[PDB]
RNA sequence: AGUAGUAACAAGA
RNA sequence: UCUGCUUCUGCUAU
RNA sequence: AUCUAUAAUAGCAGAAG
């Protein structure tokens, strides 16, 4: 009513009727941002430059008869200006500070909620001990802004435009239970509101909406430790450190999932794995919270938590998730192996590949299956769901777990298999999310087969369409428990019959990052630490202790090889190569024992974790030796420095990935002659190349010399020499 | 030449709504002439099918006050939009999943209006499967009588 | 002792010191006067670069145009701006053969966004030139004016409310034969080739605070009419470039270091071990003035192969109007006479046709170099990009050289890859030895040659793999912490009391966070923050002495008030932040320590210095007093005559948020115009509100009354 | 004069 | 006749 | 597990090229 009559009163006249009847809404906000003037730059000079006068602020002229003029001292609140707008000091501002009418009934507890929830969890907070240590903090995706946890941003934003504008939303139409119930309680709980629609609809999205960033983090990744992450991590220090409210069970799966995974990691190299594995899981806390006090009240399934139940003498699931879906073995058994594969969008990539027939209980909650597959191939999956589309998500499920080369070659578009900051992703992950919003071209090219129609079941074809005579290559329709485990000296779970029900080798190989803070007590806090970490606190320790070391690498070497200390190293070596190394490595040793003048204190420090297997013997000559940093396998150069450990020798500090390990002092019976005792096996490096001795053949190429017989090598990196064989 | 009848066929208020509906998404009425007659030629039936249609202050519709339909069609897709979502918001009827022509407040329903140059069969059952909401009225007329 | 702080550098790594030699403490150099000879002079090297090229005279404008492609191949180590267009094209074929299937993508999403992107997005650009003014104007000013003269021109496409539509009126306009301007009520009339003239110059204007560099240099600005097809170029490349694990562009920030870090880690984890591994840190000289606008074009073409015609076309207005651009001088010059204690400006326009005796040496050598190319105040400047105007596109074409790098293309022992940003780029070369280190180095240097790229030898260096610097990034077997750069963040921000708490934490909390700004040093900017904070906005300590205006009303608040420490520092109460609750708000950090009339008062519903919203009842305010609005002086011109225009155009955007209530929450869409949208929105909101029952019979009828009215106002004026 | 540094300020209307 | 383009980050809501 | 993005309000400020 008042609003059509002021439209009336600006058509009424010339100008303002043009402006509304040539002016389309989409120009609105072109003549909406339109501005005139000299524009502004620079604010901070202005306001140092503003503050000084006596009037900076511009108020609406309400405030003459809210503000007087002037105060019990004379000095002026607000002075008239030749309009409704007028100027104002911030005197004015104290004054109703001090004397404005007060009221009950503030807004502020309410519109900023969350700010309030970060100062409850602040007050209940527990703070720990700060320990000084070599940080390594990685720069990934965090959360900022949690949100709701069903909302995704996009539901979030429009369950909001549907609360605060309902008539406004679109062609939109709100699809999800989750979105349907918060705007129930958002419409509800706002009826009668004082607030602007503006201000609540931001409201609501610093209620709902989840916000990421990318940050270098140390410590949990979840949101209530990132807003502390100014707190908690530093760069030579850790504060330990606990949020006041209530965790939620995602994060703690998630946490639970990643520190029983690196506990098994590093028992399996133990010499009593089942004994160092219950140590670590007494010595763990997982936000604040005892981990053996977790594993008793969790109902997680995964292989490397069920190991750490079955250790303790807890029931455990015997089953794993997989894309939403709980599997569950039945029967058989499968290795893993590393497999380079091509897609359909030409980029190739390697899976871990499972080998072996096995048959699997998959359990979601609208869906349910039996699948039968061997090594890459889907041989029967019977499913049983509710909807057609949960089974369409169990089918494609199924597909993406056989790992199909018809699965593999049916991707098509712009499928990344990297992440924006180039780090790898998982690539069964990657084949599922790509399937789950479009698999027509992977309904296309699976295949179909005729149906003899057993038991009353009937087949589905690439259409999502039943039918009774074709069906897919292997897909039928269909119309539709803790046991007691035990666990030997190197953490086999077998059941009460005797069949072996898990192992190590099921345990996934993948490093992945806690979303709450894990706590390790014990001799080295950093034990069962990610990889960077644990070779950078691997070869400061050795070099720390350098002087008991060096003495005992002498006397008895056997005794410093078995060291606990080198441990977490160990499971950082991939194991095939495990024994070679430790070979390799200690003839190396030995071969720098005997020879008087050859004493190269970098050398042993940089080959010294790895003497700490059982050594295989094998006449390869290594140039280098992998150690696997999340999912690639990073190679330490036998000679000279390298990219993953570059001894300084100016600064004489050694630098392990980019940290500093800490300064190596002045050896006396260091070997200035030149010459090079533990860089090859059976090979005593004189200096630099003869060209008396013929050209330069390969390392690999040496095993064919006598003793008595000196030649050049290729050996380095492009680094020419002169050797010779003992 | 197509361009020059619809000039002179229809009112300069259907001319100005098709030309605006055909404007919104990049398309010359000098140019799609077919388009611009199919468009003005819904404009006319739309508009004739509301036109001369009311409820009584008691709830019945007479002909000669409350309009008995809400139209739809010729409006922006914010407008159309938005008063689709009103109507919703107020009488609680599902909302369409594509916009309709009308919306009849006597009978609380979203009438999609079709005028075909095609047998009315075809065309109705092609419109109706699209829609798939056993809810949204589907009216096709033809330029044959059926 | 003399002290040397240099020598610091002799224990510890210049990396890990780094932050030491930004002197960011100090105040950037501005430019004084004109930049007429920053332009000119920028002008005269783009052609010098490429004066072997052919010269032509426009059939359109009539300006001399340069052409270096395909030109002799250099013979120096001079800036060369002799681009191959087979190289270019080999480039991107090959660049096309490694990543299978990375343009046919980037030119679907590219035709999703051609094809969704309104006229809107063009107001999000800074000063921009405006050719109806021939002025500097804000990028909506600017695009309201062209609309404005599009439309009593007779052009009236972007009704449509989208870019393409808009780019659609620009091209009809580039064919009328009169352009009429219509000013505040003079009417001017352009012809074809002023109005042509007018829509391809860039105006030009000298950079201020700028570090680093010595002398001053020039920057561009287009008009309304390249915008649009810029941006849809630089959204295909930035697709592009999305695809590539070289491009060190669009990714920025922390996740930019990371990608750089894992990309250099993969680089040196796929070199074998007996391989000699180098990095050259590396800058390119005269990057935009070496850019072809036509090697632009080859790109846009072999990119956009087998697309639709109209996606290739307006992917490739682009470039043509590059390769036809004029850069505008500028302010011109200033002369004084001491005998006669005067001084004059003299205009850019006149200096093709003034006497050369009034400037010095070098100015008189840039003019008379220049003249040949000067219409209308403009310079002729077919060659070169004009200041990073295709920032995306150049970064194809360095990673396209950097693809060229694998052993496949190679054929040879060594071989190559790394980064690139534009510019700058890390090169990475692998070979048995040094000779092959130095072959690989002189095949990309002379591959870069081909394109028109000029690696800079006296900004660029070569070290074993392990240590370089990339876009002002540090990396000694890593990134390293440069807390310096983010040194001028860091003070009162100007915008009032409230959010410059907020700005002042915060941003000492992301320090903490990013840049290694330690727990004690935190503490202190922490109080040099509140120092400065209190000084600016006299709100010290109630419990103090000194002496200001505000410093007797705190003093009353201070002894007014039981619990002090939950008074605002704004409020002249004490510093309650520490390391533990930066990320907290002040309001909420001492919420619980708040007096209730103080509490009451300071966030007061009907709170005066905050805007209400009308729903006379108003909605309650919920920010607190010290959320007030800074006066900004706008007051000397004949320019006043859009202040009423403005004031008209904001009581319309009212009466329509007033009609609309999600208009400032989301922008709107429609072809209809306000009065349209209005009328009919109050139509049914009346209906369903009657129908409903919030209103009654006569009321219904009123507004249904005032809405016919309207109507027969709008059709009958 | 001074600021300053490749062109300006040392008020303008 | 005078702070451009691009990218990231932070803050705020005429 | 993903997440500039199975994404898109705008303005200002800092940095980089
Ligand atoms: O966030 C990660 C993880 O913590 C989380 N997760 C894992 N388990 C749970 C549960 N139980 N509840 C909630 N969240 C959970 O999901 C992420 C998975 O970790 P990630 O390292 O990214 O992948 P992972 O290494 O686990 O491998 P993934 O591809 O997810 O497979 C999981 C599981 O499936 C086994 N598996 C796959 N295939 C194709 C198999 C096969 O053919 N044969 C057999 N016997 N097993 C197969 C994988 O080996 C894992 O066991
Ligand atoms: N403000 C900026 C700074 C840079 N750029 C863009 O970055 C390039 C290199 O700038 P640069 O500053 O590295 C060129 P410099 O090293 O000074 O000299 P040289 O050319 O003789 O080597 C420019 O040519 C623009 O494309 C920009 O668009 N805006
Ligand atoms: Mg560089
Ligand atoms: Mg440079």
């Amino acid at each position: 009513m008042e609003r059509i009559k002021e439209l009336r009163d600006l058509m009424s006249q010339s100008r303002t009727r043009e402006i509304l009847t040539k002016t389309t809404v989409d120009h609105m906000a072109i003549i909406k941002k339109y501005t005139s003037g000299r524009q502004e730059k620079n604010p901070a000079l202005r306001m140092k430059w503003m503050m000084a006068m006596k009037y900076p602020i511009t108020a609406d002229k309400r405030i003459m008869e809210m503000i007087p003029e002037r105060n019990e001292q004379g000095q002026t609140l607000w002075s008239k200006t030749n309009s409704d707008r007028v100027m104002v000091s911030p005197l004015a501002v104290t004054w109703w500070n001090r004397n404005g009418p007060t009221t009950s009934t503030v807004h502020y507890p309410k519109v900023y909620k969350t700010y309030f929830e970060k100062v409850e969890r602040l007050k209940h907070g527990t703070f720990g001990p700060v320990h000084f240590r070599n940080q390594v903090k990685i720069r990934r995706r965090v959360d900022i802004n949690p949100g709701h946890a069903d909302l995704s941003a996009k539901e979030a934003q429009d369950v909001i435009m549907e609360v605060v504008f309902p008539n406004e939303v679109g062609a939109r139409i709100l699809t999800s239970e989750s979105q349907l119930t918060i705007t129930k309680e958002k419409k509800k709980e706002l009826q009668d509101c004082k607030i602007a629609p503006l201000m609540v609809a931001y409201m609501l999205e610093r209620e709902l909406v989840r916000k990421t960033r990318f940050l270098p983090v140390a410590g949990g990744t979840s949101s209530v430790y990132i807003e502390v992450l100014h707190l908690t991590q530093g760069t030579c220090w850790e504060q330990m450190y606990t949020p006041g409210g209530e965790v939620r069970n995602d994060d703690v799966d998630q946490s639970l999932i990643i520190a029983a995974r690196n506990i098994v990691r590093r028992a399996t190299v133990s010499a009593d794995p089942l004994a160092s594995l219950l140590e670590m899981c007494h010595s763990t806390q997982i936000g604040g919270v005892r981990m053996v006090d977790i594993l008793r009240q969790n109902p997680t399934e995964e292989q490397a938590v069920d190991i750490c139940k079955a250790a303790m003498g807890l029931r455990i699931s015997s089953s794993f998730s997989f894309g939403g879906f709980t599997f569950k073995r039945t029967s058989g058994s499968s290795v893993k192996r590393e497999e380079e594969v091509l897609t359909g969008n030409l980029q190739t990539l390697k899976i871990r590949v499972h080998e072996g027939y096995e048959e699997f209980t998959m359990v979601g909650r609208r869906a349910t299956a039996i699948l039968r597959k061997a090594t890459r191939r889907l041989i029967q999956l019977i499913v049983s769901g509710k909807d057609e589309q949960s089974i369409a998500e169990a089918i494609i499920v199924a597909m993406v777990f056989s790992q199909e080369d018809c699965m593999i070659k049916a991707v098509r578009g712009d499928l990344n298999f990297v992440n924006r900051a180039n780090q790898r992703l998982n690539p069964m992950h990657q084949l599922l999310r790509h399937f789950q919003k479009d698999a027509k071209v992977l309904f296309q090219n699976w295949g179909i087969e005729p149906i003899d129609n057993v038991m009353g079941m009937i087949g589905i074809l690439p259409d999502m369409t039943p039918s009774t005579e074709m069906s897919l290559r292997g897909v039928r329709v269909s119309k539709m428990e803790r046991v007691v485990v035990s666990i030997d000296r190197f953490l086999r779970v077998r059941d009460q019959r005797g069949n072996v029900l898990l192992s190590p080798e099921e345990v996934s190989e993948t490093q992945g990052t806690e979303k709450l803070t894990i706590t390790y007590s014990s001799s080295m806090m950093w034990e069962i630490n990610g990889p960077e970490s644990v070779l950078v606190n691997t070869y400061q320790w050795i070099i720390r202790n350098w002087e008991n070391v060096k003495i005992q690498w002498s006397q008895d070497p056997t005794m410093l090889y078995n060291k606990m200390e080198f441990e977490p190293f160990q499971s950082l070596v991939p194991k095939a190569a495990r024994g070679q190394y430790s070979g390799f490595v200690r003839v190396l040793f030995q071969q720098m024992r005997d020879v008087l003048g050859t004493f190269d204190t970098v050398q042993i420090i940089k080959l010294l974790p790895f003497a700490a297997a059982p050594p295989e013997q094998s006449r390869m000559q290594f140039s280098s030796l992998t150690v696997n940093v999340r999912g690639s396998g990073m190679r330490i150069v036998v000679r000279g420095n390298s990219p993953v450990f570059n001894y300084n020798k100016a600064t004489k500090r050694l630098t392990v990935l980019g940290k500093d390990a800490g300064a190596l002092m002045e050896d006396p019976d260091e070997g200035t002659a030149g010459v090079e005792s533990a860089v090859l096996r059976g090979f005593l490096i004189l200096g630099k190349e003869n060209k008396r001795y013929g050209p330069a053949l390969s390392i690999n190429e040496l095993s064919n010399l006598a003793k008595g017989e000196k030649a050049n090598v290729l050996i380095g990196q492009g680094d020419v020499v002169l050797v010779m064989k003992r | 030449g197509m361009e020059d009848f619809v000039r002179q066929c229809f009112n300069p208020m259907i001319v100005e709504l098709a030309e605006k509906a055909m404007k919104e998404y990049g398309e010359d009425p000098k140019i799609e002439t077919n388009k611009f007659a199919s468009i003005c030629t819904h404009l006319e039936v739309c508009f004739m099918y509301s036109d001369f249609h009311f409820i009584d202050e008691r709830g019945e519709s007479t002909i000669i006050l409350k309009h008995r339909f809400e139209i739809i069609e010729g409006r922006d897709r914010t407008m159309a939009w938005t008063v689709v979502n009103s109507i919703c918001n107020t009488t609680g009827v599902e909302k369409p999943k594509f916009l309709p022509d009308l919306y009849d407040y006597k009978e609380n329903r979203f009438i999609e209006i079709g005028v075909t140059r095609r047998e009315v069969h075809i065309y109705y059952l092609e419109k109706a499967n699209k829609i798939k909401s056993e809810k949204t009225h589907i009216h096709i007329f033809s330029f044959t009588g059926e | 002792m003399d002290v040397n702080p240099t020598l610091l550098f002799l224990k510890v790594p210049v990396q890990n010191a780094i932050s030491t030699t930004f002197p960011y403490t100090g105040d950037p150099p501005y430019s004084h006067g004109t930049g007429t000879g920053y332009t000119m002079d920028t002008v005269n090297r783009t052609h010098k670069y490429s004066e072997k090229g052919k010269w032509t005279t426009n059939t359109e404008t009539g300006a001399p145009q340069l052409n270096p492609i395909d030109g002799p191949l250099p013979e120096d180590n001079e800036p060369s701006g002799y681009a191959q267009t087979d190289c270019v094209l080999e480039a991107m074929a090959f660049l096309e053969e490694s990543h299978p299937g990375i343009f046919e993508n980037s030119c679907l999403e590219t035709m999703e966004i051609v094809q969704q992107t309104r006229v809107d997005k063009l107001t999000q650009g800074r000063q921009t030139y405006d050719w109806t003014l021939n002025r500097n104007q804000p990028a909506a000013t600017a695009l309201a004016n062209t609309i404005e003269v599009f439309r009593s021109n007779g052009l009236t496409a972007n009704e449509s409310g989208r870019l393409i539509d808009f780019l659609k009126d620009v091209m009809d306009s580039m064919d009328k034969e009169e352009m009429e301007i219509t000013t505040h009520k003079k009417k001017q009339r352009l012809n074809k080739r002023s109005y042509l003239i007018r829509a391809l110059t860039l105006n030009t204007m000298t950079k201020d605070a700028e570090r680093g560099k010595l002398k001053r240099r020039a920057i561009a600005t287009p008009g309304m009419q390249i915008r649009g097809f810029v941006y849809f170029v630089e959204a295909l490349a930035r697709s592009i470039c999305e695809k590539l694990e070289q491009s060190g562009l669009p990714v920025g920030g922390n996740e930019k270091k990371a990608k750089l870090a894992n990309v250099v880690r993969k680089m040196m984890t796929n070199s074998q071990d007996t391989e000699l591994s180098f990095t050259i840190t590396g800058d390119n000289t005269k990057w935009n003035e070496n850019q072809n606008p036509r090697m632009f074009l080859a790109m846009i073409t072999y990119i956009t192969r087998n697309q639709p015609e109209w996606f290739r076309n307006v992917l490739s207005i682009a470039p043509i109007m590059f390769s036809n651009k004029m850069a505008r001088l500028g302010k011109g010059y200033m002369f004084e006479s001491k005998s006669m204690k005067l001084r004059t400006q003299v205009p850019a326009e006149m200096l093709a046709n003034i006497d050369l005796k009034y400037f010095n040496k070098s100015t008189r050598e840039k003019i008379e170099k220049i003249r040949p190319l000067l219409i209308d105040g403009t310079a002729s400047l077919s060659p070169g990009m004009m200041m990073g105007m295709f920032n995306m596109l150049s970064t194809v074409l360095g990673v396209s050289i950097l693809n060229l790098g694998q052993k496949k293309y190679t054929k040879t022992t060594y071989w190559w890859d790394g980064l690139q940003s534009s510019d700058d780029f890390a090169l990475i070369v692998n070979a048995p030895n040094h000779e092959g280190i130095q072959a690989g180095v002189d095949r990309f240097y002379r591959t870069c040659k081909l394109v028109g790229i000029n690696m800079s030898k006296k900004k660029s260096y070569i070290n074993r793999t392990g240590t370089f610097e990339f876009t002002s990034f540090f990396y000694r077997y890593g990134f390293v912490a440069n807390f310096s750069m983010e040194l001028p963040s860091f003070g009162v921000s100007g915008i009032n009391e409230s959010a410059d708490m907020s700005v002042g934490v915060t941003v000492i909390k992301n320090n903490m966070i990013n840049n290694d700004l330690g727990p004690a040093t935190a503490q202190m900017a922490l109080q040099l923050f509140i120092k400065d904070y209190r000084y600016t906005y006299r709100c010290h300590r109630g419990d103090t002495q000194i002496q200001t205006r505000r410093a007797f009303e705190l003093k009353k608040l201070w002894e007014q008030t039981r619990s002090k420490a939950g008074l605002l520092v704004s409020d002249g109460g004490p510093n309650l932040y520490n390391i533990r609750n930066l990320h907290i708000p002040e309001v909420c950090l001492k919420w619980e320590l708040m007096d209730e009339d103080y509490q009451g008062r300071l966030c007061n519903p009907m709170n005066p210095f905050v805007s209400h919203k009308e729903i006379s009842m108003e909605y309650d305010a919920v920010a607190t007093t010290h959320s007030w609005i800074p006066k900004r002086n706008r007051s000397n011109t004949s320019q006043r005559g859009i202040l009423e225009d403005e004031q008209m155009y904001q009581k319309c955007c009212n009466l329509f948020e007033k009609f609309f209530p999600s208009s400032s929450y989301r922008r709107p869409v429609g072809i209809s115009s306000m009065v349209e949208a209005m009328v009919s929105r109050a139509r049914i909101d009346a209906r369903i509100d009657f129908e409903s029952g919030r209103i009654k019979k006569e009321e219904f009828a009123e507004i249904m009354k005032i809405c016919s009215t309207i109507e027969e106002l709008r059709r009958q004026k």
